RNA sequence: AUAUACCGCCAUCUUCAGCAAACCCUGAUGAAGGCUACAAAGUAAGCGCAAGUACCCACGUAAAGACGUUAGGUCAAGGUGUAGCCC
């Protein structure tokens, strides 16, 4: 049986969300990339470099918003600029937010070089596709 | 002195209502059939035993032939006779200590 | 202040008469008669708990007592009509095939309900599951026909009864009447028979609500003045 | 490395091994299991070992009316500040192992005898306040299957009573025991029996009955007597609110036929004013404390018969061997009438 | 060291179509069982199949394929519980 990135079946209780609940063949067919740069396109160079970024960006904000993401991260890269949208919960004080927005977006801008932008939209709770 | 008061007070109200003051007490004992006497004494050498009987668990009450409302709740309201130690689980000591004050 | 006497003069004072509604005028031994109403089945098919409403056995065919029928009759009657006017739900319940237009039809033209088709497992003790928690299930239901289509006692007389709902039932000789709480000893197969018993339960649901706006118009004209 | 470290859902997942073969079946012989802890409880997003105090995030932004600016707690300071975590943790520890004393029932082990509390309310606004819960039997039972071979349901047992004659009982099944206490009691409630009491105390009269293999046999006594019953009978009786009754228990004693006998022998009773009804004449009770005083406790509300009741002079009744036995001084048994708690 | 503590990713039946919460009913309220369409106690969320999608079609081939089974494989991908080593 195929286990990859795949939310397993419970009694009902679990509460899943879109991303979790499509397994890895509905990728490109009912969800999309998490990240989206040129690095994978035909002719391109560097993807596993822009692959390590995506991969410690994820983490660094996992860490940096403790308790606070309510969905995976989505990476997009223009030209040098790179954004960082994130679906945030509404529990940490707004002053704690911005403090956090202009640390991580300068502490990033200095460690890969680029301009890096954070864009956060806040729901009140974790949003639910399905119950499995 | 008048230990008839405490069974009049809110405290005593409180910690037993309008039940007896043996209601929930319980004896530990091995088996379904229990002794056929209680403990001797929960009192031994000013020391507490850790379970103490429905007297000596409560300071505040006195066996005293004055104090009639607590020496009522140890005797059958319908047929009139003194319950025996293991039917409130009393102590042998204070059983005879309630049946001299219920005489 | 004015709710104990609205009850008064329109709830109780039906229960004060034997016959508020006169729903003896609407049948006689004699109209029972010429629906064939006494015929039942043959003596091989008779049920145990039937035998106190025989009159006998014609050669071998079982004969209702209409005696015992119309005096049967005047309560299930009575107890349809009474529970009409108190706006009660009524179902009409029977799986004989040959009846069943005619039945949703005479449930239709009383304002009342009708289940004849397949009795699925929990209509009425799985009803919230059902239909929604806020469903609510019949206080009357009348069997024209007890009996399922292999002569077994239709699942809804047992479960009407854990439900605590009142039934209405024609019993004929091979049917089981333990548990219906008015039964009728009557022929339930002859189209006479049944087409009359649509008409006497019809007329005793219409007679009955059509009585119920004649007293409580009555109750406000007066109110008022 | 960073880039090999795994998030606290992972390392618990692994860490506590709950899903694997030897969950599957209870294939090992454990019993004290890793509980997983959450680290980020008492955590504080800005506090680290070196004790910097981050304006904005930590500490205050505007501090008398001007912007804080970076600082950080003094060696003393942060001693504290560790200290004084470690004791809140503490305090999280203590109070976890510390636990709430559950009131046993017929033994220490044992669910029969436990108060589940009253069923749950229904849904039309529905409530069962005065209604009690007991436990009467926990089993396991089990089921073999193609598949997953010997597997693991719970069979419960269970009786509701609101103390004035309404009572009822309820067998639950479920693959986990509290959806089993759930399906119970909440059914009981549908299946209730009203329970007739003579005096709102003891039965009506005496009442032997089998049920299947299991002998019941129940004695009406007066006030003051209790319950000495088998322990689950005394259960059943304080829910229909019997106060005073003997009952003995022979051959099979098996709890569900137990009580689905006691429920049909208490059901089935006739009261003095049906028998009063029944015979059209009054029914006298003498008391031997009230001497040869007649006291009428049912009077038939019919006409009232002229005629005595015929005076069978020996009654062709079929006796108990064990209540005449008794009543001959000839029941000699070390286990009879031995002092016990109050019931 | 332990895959017989596990996460992770899989084999296998599967070239299957079943799994199942919550209720309801039957069996005297036992372990258990629950269908007949000219129907007789089942209603069933969800999961899988199916449907959709990819490839050249609506075909085919891929993909998908639940719950469980074999304490199946892997502590030597990485991570990790327990135990062990630290001149
Ligand atoms: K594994
Ligand atoms: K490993
Ligand atoms: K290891
Ligand atoms: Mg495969
Ligand atoms: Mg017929
Ligand atoms: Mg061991
Ligand atoms: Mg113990
Ligand atoms: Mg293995
Ligand atoms: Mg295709
Ligand atoms: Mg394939
Ligand atoms: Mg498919
Ligand atoms: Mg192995
Ligand atoms: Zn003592």
């Amino acid at each position: 049986k195929n286990r990859a990135a795949r939310v397993r079946v419970s009694k009902g209780d679990k509460p899943v969300t879109y991303e979790e609940a499509h397994a890895p063949h509905y990728i490109a067919h009912r969800k999309g990339w998490l990240s989206l740069h040129t690095g994978n396109l035909d002719g391109e160079d560097h993807a596993a470099e822009r692959t390590v970024e995506d991969v410690f960006l994820r983490k660094f904000m996992w860490g940096t918003f403790p308790g606070c993401l309510a969905d995976q991260l989505v990476l997009k890269r223009r030209g040098n600029q790179l954004e960082i949208c994130a679906v945030v919960l509404r529990q940490l004080s707004p002053h704690k937010y911005y403090f956090l927005v202009g640390y991580s977006e300068t502490l990033l801008s200095y460690f890969y070089k680029c301009p890096v932008r954070l864009h956060l939209q806040t729901v009140p709770s974790k949003v639910v596709y399905k119950y499995l | 002195d008048e230990p008839w008061k405490y069974l009049e007070s809110e405290e005593y109200q409180e910690r037993y209502g309008s039940r007896p003051v043996w209601a929930d007490y319980r004896r530990n004992h091995k088996g379904g059939v229990p002794p056929q006497r209680t403990r001797k004494t929960c009192i031994r050498r000013n020391k507490v035993v850790g379970n103490p009987c429905p007297i000596c668990r409560d300071h505040k009450l006195h066996v005293d032939f004055r104090n009639v409302k607590l020496l009522e709740q140890f005797v059958c309201a319908h047929t009139g006779i003194i319950f025996y130690a293991p039917y409130t689980g009393v102590c042998v000591k204070q059983h005879k200590r309630l049946t001299q004050a219920i005489q | 202040e004015d709710s104990t006497d609205f009850n008064d003069k329109i709830l109780n004072e039906p229960l004060k008469h034997s016959d508020f509604f006169n729903v003896k005028e609407l049948f006689s031994v004699r109209s029972l008669f010429d629906a064939r109403v006494h015929l039942g089945h043959k003596a091989g098919c008779r049920h145990r708990f039937m035998e106190p409403y025989i009159f006998g056995s014609r050669l071998d065919h079982d004969i209702i007592d209409l005696e015992q029928t119309a005096t049967h009759l005047q309560l299930a009657l009575n107890f349809t009509a009474h529970m009409a006017y108190r706006k009660g739900i009524i179902l009409f319940i029977s799986r004989n095939r040959q009846f069943s237009y005619l039945i949703e039809n005479m449930a239709r033209d009383c304002g009342e309900y009708a289940h004849t088709r397949y009795f699925r497992g929990g209509m009425l003790t799985n009803a919230r599951l059902l239909f929604g928690p806020t469903v609510r299930l019949p206080d009357l239901i009348i069997f024209l026909h007890t009996l399922n289509n292999i002569f077994e006692p239709h699942v809804a007389v047992r479960d009407a009864a854990k439900m605590n709902i009142p039934t209405v039932g024609i019993v004929d000789t091979n049917c089981n009447p333990c548990l219906i709480t008015y039964p009728v000893p009557g022929n339930d197969d002859s189209p006479l028979a049944v087409h009359l018993y649509c008409r006497l339960f019809q007329t005793a649901i219409t007679r009955a609500k059509e009585k119920r706006q004649q007293v409580e118009a009555l109750y406000r004209l007066q109110g008022q003045k | 490395s960073f880039f090999t470290k795994l998030t606290a859902d992972e390392l618990w997942k692994g860490a506590l091994a709950e899903t694997g073969a030897g969950a599957k079946k209870g294939r090992g012989k454990r019993t004290k299991k890793k509980k997983r802890k959450d680290l980020n409880r008492g955590q504080i997003i800005g506090e680290g070992r070196y004790g910097f105090l981050w304006p904005g995030l930590n500490v205050p932004l505007m501090k008398n009316g001007a912007v804080q600016t970076i600082a950080q707690r003094s060696k003393e300071e942060q001693e504290k500040v560790e200290a004084d975590m470690i004791q809140q943790r503490e305090e999280w520890d203590r109070k976890k192992k510390m636990k709430v004393k559950r009131e046993r029932g017929w033994s220490g082990n044992s669910w029969g005898g436990i108060s589940l509390g009253p069923p749950d309310p229904g849904p039309c606004g529905e409530t069962y306040e005065d209604f009690d819960t007991r436990i009467l039997e926990v089993r396991n039972v089990f089921t073999m299957t193609a598949k997953e071979g010997r597997k693991k349901s719970i069979r419960v047992l269970v009786a509701v009573g609101n103390g004035k004659g309404a009572a009822g009982f309820s067998i639950g099944k479920a693959t986990d025991r509290m959806d089993a206490f759930r399906k119970a009691k909440n059914r009981a409630v549908h299946h209730l029996h009203y329970i007739e009491r003579y005096e709102d105390h003891t039965i009506f009269h005496d009442i032997s009955l089998r049920f299947k293999r299991t002998h019941i046999k129940m004695k009406k006594q007066p006030k003051g007597y209790g319950l000495r019953c088998h322990r689950a009978i005394i259960t059943i009786c304080r829910l229909i609110g019997i106060k005073d009754m003997y009952a003995k228990v022979s051959g099979s004693i098996n709890m569900l036929s137990l009580t689905q006998g006691l429920f049909r022998g208490l059901s089935r009773q006739e009261t003095h004013q049906q028998l009063a009804d029944k015979k059209g004449l009054h029914v006298v009770e003498i008391r031997e404390e009230c001497g040869p005083l007649p006291i009428v406790v049912a009077s038939p509300r019919g006409p009232l018969r002229k005629d005595p009741e015929p005076e069978d002079e020996v009654p062709d009744v079929k006796l108990d061997w064990e209540d005449v036995k008794t009543a001959q001084g000839m029941k000699r048994s070390v286990w009879s009438n031995l002092k016990r708690a109050a019931t």
